[PDB]
Parts: C-alpha cells; sequence; structure tokens
C-alpha cells in the first residue's frame, strides 16, 4: 500500500510481488526501481 | 552469399528439444565478440510489453453474489478461490472469447483437471489446487471467461458489462496478459570453422502458458523484422 | 491481414526526399513503447562491418618512386597528396576494378573535378583540394585504382603485386571499405489512428560516398531478412 503514499515510490522502500521473476517485468515498465538487483543477484550467481 | 570470411560460412546451429508450453532451454552458437548482453537485454526489451496474450478478465460464480461471501460446503473463502483462478494459465488457439464449463459435487479437492476439455483449450497445470470441498451437497460451479489483451490495464478504466445488464452477480478482475515470465542467459564460449573467439548464449526461458514460446518468439522475430526497416527511406 | 487492432491497421509513413549520395535525414513513424534505442543500436550493429564497399587500395604515381620523394613543381610532398587521396570517396556501379585517368599541367590547384569522367564513376566531392601546383612544366599524373572489400584488413597480410613484377614504383595502402560513417537518432513521439503512445525515430545518416544509402539499407534489410530465419528449424 505504499506506492500511493510517501513511504514508497517508483527508489525507496517498495516491493510488491511474490518472487524474483516478474519483479524485473514490473521494474522495466517504470513501477519499481530497487530490490530487483538484489533479486537478480540472488539467482544469477547461484544458478551455475 | 558466400562472400568473404566474416560470418557468411558460419551457420548458426540453433536446434530444438521441446518442453511443452511453459519453459524452454534455448541454446545458441556461434556469435562473435560482445554478443551476449545485447541479446538478453534487447529481447528483454521486446518480450515484456510487445507480446499479446489471453488472460483472466471477469469470472462469474454461483449464488455467491460478490467476492466476500461464504459458500455452504467449502473451507476457504471465495476470495482465495478467485485468487487461485488468477494464477490459472490457459491457452486459446483462435477464439476471441470462450466459456469454460466446470462442475463437481461431493467430497474431493477440485483441481484444474476437472475442467471440461474444449477443442481449443489446453490446461498446462492440472495439479493446481484451488480449494478443498466437503460433504453436505457442496456443489460449486464457475464460468471462466478468457479474453485477448496485451501487457496491464487496470480494472477501473476497462469496466465491462457482461452481466451488468439487469441480472448481476460479475465484477471486473485485474488481468496480466503478459506471457513471458523469466529469461536468464549464460554467456560460455563456442567454436566453429571460421574463427575462435565466438560466444555459446544459452537461455533459460520461462512462460506462464498463455502463448507458446515458439509462436511468441516467431511473432517477436517478425516484429523485429518490422522494426529495423527504420533506417531506410529519405527526407 | 487486418486482424485485431495492435499494429495491422497502422501504416508506416516512411517517405523520401533524397540528398545525393552522402547524407540523408531518415524519418520514421509510428512505433510503440520503447522502440527507438533498439533501432539505432541494431542498425549500428549491422551497418559497421556487414557492409561491403569500394575504397582506395593501391595508387601508382609517376617517376616519383616511393612515398617520400619530391616532385619538381609542387609545394606539398607526395605523402600529403596520397593522404588527400585516402579521403577521396568514389562510387563504382558494377566493375571489379577501374583505373582513373588524371593529368594536368601548368599553374592551378588540381582538385577532384579534374578527373576524367567514366560511365560508372561519379565524384561526390569535386571541391576536395589535393595539392597546389606551380609553373615550370609541373606535370602530375596518377592512376587511381579501386577494388571491392568490406570493413579494415591491414596492408601487411593482403600484400598485392600489380606492379611488383619487374617494373616497380607501387606499394600497398590501407583501405577503409566501410561506407557508413555516422547515424544519429532522435526519439520525439508520433500519433496515428490506432493508439497514442507511439514513438516519431528521426535519423541523421552519414555515408562517405562509396555505397549509396538506399542500396546499402536495402542490402542490410534483406540481410536482416536472412538473419531472423534462425529460430525456424528443429533438432
Amino acid at each position: 500500500s505504499g506506492l500511493a503514499s510517501l513511504h514508497a515510490r517508483v527508489k525507496v522502500r517498495i516491493t510488491e510481488y511474490e518472487k524474483d521473476a516478474n519483479g524485473e517485468l514490473v521494474a522495466k515498465t517504470s513501477l519499481k526501481d530497487t530490490t530487483v538487483g538484489r533479486a537478480i543477484l540472488w539467482m544469477i550467481v547461484p544458478k551455475g | 552469399m558466400q562472400g568473404s570470411v566474416t560470418e557468411f560460412l558460419k551457420p548458426r546451429l540453433v536446434d530444438i528439444e521441446q518442453v511443452s508450453s511453459t519453459h524452454a532451454k534455448v541454446t545458441l552458437e556461434p556469435l562473435e565478440r560482445g554478443f551476449g548482453h545485447t541479446l538478453g537485454n534487447a529481447l528483454r526489451r521486446i518480450l515484456l510489453s510487445s507480446m499479446p496474450g489471453c488472460a483472466v478478465t471477469e469470472v462469474e460464480i454461483d449464488g455467491v453474489l460478490h467476492e466476500y461471501s461464504t459458500k455452504e460446503g467449502v473451507q476457504e473463502d471465495i476470495l482465495e478461490i478467485l485468487l487461485n483462478l488468477k494464477g490459472l494459465a490457459v491457452r486459446v488457439q483462435g477464439k476471441d472469447e470462450v466459456i469454460l464449463t466446470l462442475n463437481k459435487s461431493g467430497i474431493g479437492p477440485v483441481t484444474a483437471a476437472d475442467i471440461t476439455h474444449d477443442g481449443d483449450v489446453e490446461i498446462v497445470k492440472p495439479q493446481h489446487v484451488i480449494c478443498h470441498l466437503t460433504d453436505e451437497n457442496a456443489s460449486i460451479s464457475m464460468r471462466i471467461k478468457v479474453q485477448r489483451g496485451r501487457g496491464y490495464v487496470p480494472a477501473s478504466t476497462r469496466i465491462h458489462s457482461e452481466e451488468d445488464e439487469r441480472p448481476i452477480g460479475r465484477l471486473l478482475v485485474d488481468a496480466c496478459y503478459s506471457p513471458v515470465e523469466r529469461i536468464a542467459y549464460n554467456v560460455e564460449a563456442a567454436r566453429v570453422e571460421q574463427r575462435t573467439d565466438l560466444d555459446k548464449l544459452v537461455i533459460e526461458m520461462e512462460t506462464n502458458g498463455t502463448i507458446d514460446p515458439e509462436e511468441a518468439i516467431r511473432r517477436a522475430a517478425t516484429i523485429l523484422a518490422e522494426q529495423l526497416e527504420a533506417f531506410v527511406d529519405l527526407r
């Protein structure tokens, strides 16, 4: 519920999704900025 | 043609072993210096908003009138059942809209495998548990409606009147039409007859199940062929 | 066909007003969300190494035997004259090799307009000043030789013997066969009948003059059509 408030924006404390996969889908369409590199860093290096 | 030795006698050995409709290990060889990251990022650029799909638009339930009532004979509420119907992926070959027939009574956990099979509807996840049913004539029935869209449009501007003429009991549901879920790419090297410093760009593709990956990448391929005729004409 | 309303009733109004062979303002409309940067970068990816051209390979001068001699009646040296011949752009329609006839005596700054006109050779820059001539029978003559290539191959692996059989007086020159010099793209918006959020990708193209921009973008267009038949066959 922070996306319409002043607590969360498109670069401050927001994440509203279940998993890693479509968080970068939502992040690419200009709705999220942060915790996507923390979400994709958690699966790029430990996939191999 | 054959030309000179840059890439022309360099075939792209890109082959197929198919997993049905939801994930595919996509292999590629060979491409020269610095050709992995622009591949993954350009078809992450295309395959998130340029791809149409068929998702869940608006669901009718039985005598339960709105989302927050109760049904005699079910453990969970209707909001969690419809939440389980949001994640249900469905494939429609060539129909604009289709109504899915579902009915089951008695005790037994109703899954997505109880849906009546249509000639153009194929279920990718029959193992999806929706809700738990009990005794005392617990008859549940739903009418799943599938429409075509692309990407996310909210449920306040689309607003649809299927049963909003005088018999009511429907309300509009958020729809995620975007098929492509995840693409992850590995950037190891390859070798072919011409040159040695050639990159093997192995892809882990993930799709929800609305659009098949072969048809989606063929549509995105001919959309890409429609893209780069931009540098052509004068003025 | 007409289909549904995504892009099918959306014509691409891409039109022509031609500037002769060296620069072209390329206009484009309309393309939807996020379609400017992938256009500029994919046809920067193709149009730097995949394009053949006809550049300067090896030049014969008169009784001046090598690059660092002097000629009676000229101010500058032969190295600066050949440096001015490196930047000379030339168009060859359908010939493998051609020898350009040039001769001028007396006082007068010899430019590229003094070259004898051939039926398949057209000079794009007649205003190119090469060197300054003086009195006292300053007769200069050159034989410009044009060959076909693609991209940059150095002058130590190609090494050619035209006049390296017993009469000598030639040496191999570095050749930049790459026609496309600069493409800059502007990313303002467009509007057509179907949808509003559509990008107008206006291009400032620059070419040296070896290959015409229309033929180059048609060759790169059918090379692109040869590219994306990659996702087709099985195995």
